[PDB]
């Protein structure tokens, strides 16, 4: 209705939640469809700077004997520990619809609003002092 | 060390024509052995044998399926739904054709099903449908075998053919139980298996086909 | 009353056929499944009853015969027997279908809703899946249900999202 | 004439494993115990009786019991003259067992 | 409690009106529509078992 949602708006999306939800997951799984695998397994393997379309793929495919499934398995080979870990949110039984591990760090830290007005270096310790 | 692997089997009794009920027991297993082993045992027999069943109908002069024709007493729906349990045993690829071209007022049973020789019906006392008026019917079958997990979308909209999408499943149903022994200073274990099966394939079959296709899937590790 | 020897005729609330029309029967039950009490072993633990409250009756297209290969109700013509008040009623179908007067009677769909009162003629065509049936009305009971419920906050009249 | 001849008849497949289970948690004889208690008007006599019954058994044949359980032997005894096959004494055994002890869960 | 919990998760039953479509079904359209039924036809609905 305005800019900020009411409590009226909250209480029935904490009703409907799962419909989107649901809505999100299947335009995600949509997109792999077009886009393909080794596109869509891109966007985590960050420094393959490759061509990531199902056109130069049928193109290298023509000129040296790896299908597209080696070429997949190459680029998933320069993917580093943090980048996979946080890939496997794609995974066909997690399911972590797309909205929550693409949201900025600005609209999560309103999950709990914003950082404690106590600061938290006065309980954080060290584990190994006497 | 003594008493290497095998596998016996004290149950094993046929009830009907399409029911079949073994139990199987395994041999002197070490402490854990039981538990992976059942588990995928189990996995495996519960989806990944092939099984062939049909897949499409095409009714002819029928433009939905809750439009039942006069002379026979079973709707299109149902004729679908009794052309959906029936039992065949086969070692296909992909499909085939069949057709169902009589004209009787009398009871249609499997035989009435027209096959190539590598698909065989399993029971013959099944029921297709109940014809009472003097009407030739025309219903085009297609055959498909696929794996357990297996998902198809519908598809041939084009001819009016009517998906009968099954389970493919020569199973019915699988229970796994360990038993365990100590002499006082060795825990001998011991595995079950219970296995039901619908009737194209024998419940001893389904122990080898099993392990056969999951051992194929551990194979490649060593490549 | 059901089952009894005293006679008396109904109430008539419309006009009725004064010749031979060939019709057929049709009932509006609803199966209750209420549970009885148990007393002794092997007692039942549920009854059953049919409730037919409403008999209509739909004419013949022009009174043809049961076997012949033209059969096809004319759904014009049907007769309302009610139960809870003993009457007799012409019902009052209506027909969307674009061909209107002149049509093909070898099948157009009836609908009959709430508590035998509406009817509708469509084509055959588009007949309503029974899951379309079942959650159109969840959707709209529902959905009055919740606005219902949501109708006592205070921020209701700026709001959205149904 | 009313058709449920066959529809309330259908045998219930899958019941071989919901057979066991029954065997060795003693419910063969808590469903036996009740069939032969359906009759008797007071319980304590039937009671009485049966132990009179074992105790005549363990005097009879002494060098026998012991872990037969003349109670169950005089139990499986009234149970096996009208049918209702009952081995004897309710006797367990362990079919596949190379080792002295099961765990017991 | 742990029992009970587990027998009332089994018989919960489906979502059964706003909950399961967000979207009213009365929307008269996707109706494979034109003059003959001969269109595409997936009618996903419910299994048949």
């Amino acid at each position: 209705y305005g800019e900020q949602p009411t409590l009226t708006e909250t209480s029935l999306y904490r009703a409907r939640r799962h419909l989107f939800k649901e809505e999100r997951l299947k335009a995600e799984q949509e997109r792999l469809e077009k886009i393909g695998p080794m596109a869509f397994y891109s966007e985590w393997v960050k420094a393959w700077k490759g061509d990531t379309s199902r056109e130069a793929i049928q193109k290298h495919f023509e000129e040296t004997g790896e299908d597209e499934n080696t070429q997949l398995i190459e680029m998933l080979s320069h993917q580093t520990d943090r980048e996979y870990r946080i890939m496997m949110g794609t995974d066909i039984r997690i399911r972590r619809d797309p909205l929550a591990m693409r949201m900025r760090e600005d609209q999560i830290k309103e999950i709990w609003g914003g950082d404690p007005v106590y600061p938290t270096i006065n309980y954080i310790q060290d584990p190994d002092i006497v | 060390s003594t008493q290497t692997l095998q596998w016996k089997c004290v149950e094993s009794r046929t009830d009907s024509k399409c029911l079949h009920y073994g139990r199987f027991i395994l041999s002197p297993l070490m402490k854990g052995q039981a538990d992976t082993i059942g588990i995928a045992m189990r996995r495996a027999l519960l989806g990944e044998i092939e099984g062939t069943c049909i897949t499409r109908a095409k009714s002819e002069k029928i433009p939905h399926e809750y439009s039942t024709i006069l002379g026979i007493q079973e709707s299109v729906h149902e004729i679908l739904m009794n052309l959906k349990e029936i039992v065949l045993r086969s070692n296909l690829y992909g499909t085939c054709e069949a057709s169902i071209c009589v004209r009787g007022p009398r009871g249609v049973t499997a035989q009435d099903i027209i096959l190539p020789p590598y698909v065989e019906i399993v029971d013959n006392t099944q029921h297709i449908a109940s014809l009472t008026e003097p009407i030739d019917l025309c219903i085009g079958l297609q055959l498909e075998r696929n794996r357990g997990y297996h998902i198809k979308a519908p598809n041939n909209f084009q001819d009016g053919s009517f998906p009968i999408d099954a389970l493919f499943m020569p199973v019915r149903n699988v229970n796994h139980s360990i038993h365990s022994y100590g002499n006082g200073n060795e825990k001998q274990e011991i595995l079950f298996l219970e296995i039901w099966t619908n009737g194209s394939l024998t419940p001893k079959e389904a122990l080898y086909e099993a392990s056969r296709n999951l051992i194929d899937l551990l194979i490649p590790f060593l490549h | 009353p059901p089952d009894t020897d005293v006679y008396a005729i109904p109430k008539v609330l419309a006009p009725m056929p004064d010749k031979y029309i060939r019709c057929a029967k049709t009932d509006y039950g609803w199966y209750n499944v209420t549970e009885p009490p148990i007393d002794a072993p092997r007692d039942p633990m549920y009854k059953s009853e049919r409730e037919v409250s409403k008999v209509f009756l739909t004419k013949h297209y022009r009174n043809r015969r049961l076997n012949d290969p033209e059969f096809v109700l004319d759904f014009e013509e049907i007769y309302v027997i009610d139960s809870r008040t003993k009457s007799v009623t012409r019902a009052r179908v209506l027909v969307t279908v674009p061909e209107g007067r002149n049509r093909d009677r070898k099948g157009d769909l009836l609908v009959i809703r709430d508590n035998g009162n509406s009817f509708k003629i469509t084509h055959a065509s588009k007949r309503d899946d029974p899951t379309t049936v079942i959650e159109r009305e969840e959707w709209t009971r529902t959905r009055q249900d919740m606005e219902r419920h949501l109708r006592k906050l205070r921020d209701f009249s700026i709001s959205n999202w149904i | 004439k009313d058709v449920f001849m066959e529809a309330k008849l259908e045998r219930v497949p899958f019941l071989e494993e919901q057979m066991r289970k029954v065997n060795e948690g003693g419910g063969v004889m808590a469903g036996d115990i009740d069939r032969l208690m359906k009759s008797e008007d007071n319980r304590f006599a039937f009671v009485n009786e049966i132990a009179a019954e074992a105790t005549a058994y363990v005097n009879n044949n002494r060098d026998e019991y012991g872990h037969k359980k003349a109670i169950h032997h005089v139990l499986s005894n009234r149970m096996n003259d009208a049918g209702f096959a009952r081995p004897e004494a309710y006797l367990e055994t362990e079919p596949f067992s190379p080792g002295p002890t099961y765990l017991k869960e | 409690q742990d029992m009970l919990i587990g027998l009332y998760i089994l018989t919960s039953g489906n979502r059964r009106g706003i909950c399961a479509n967000r979207y009213n079904p009365w929307n008269h359209k996707t109706y494979q529509n034109e003059r003959i039924d001969d269109t595409n036809y997936k009618s996903m609905k419910e299994p048949f078992f």
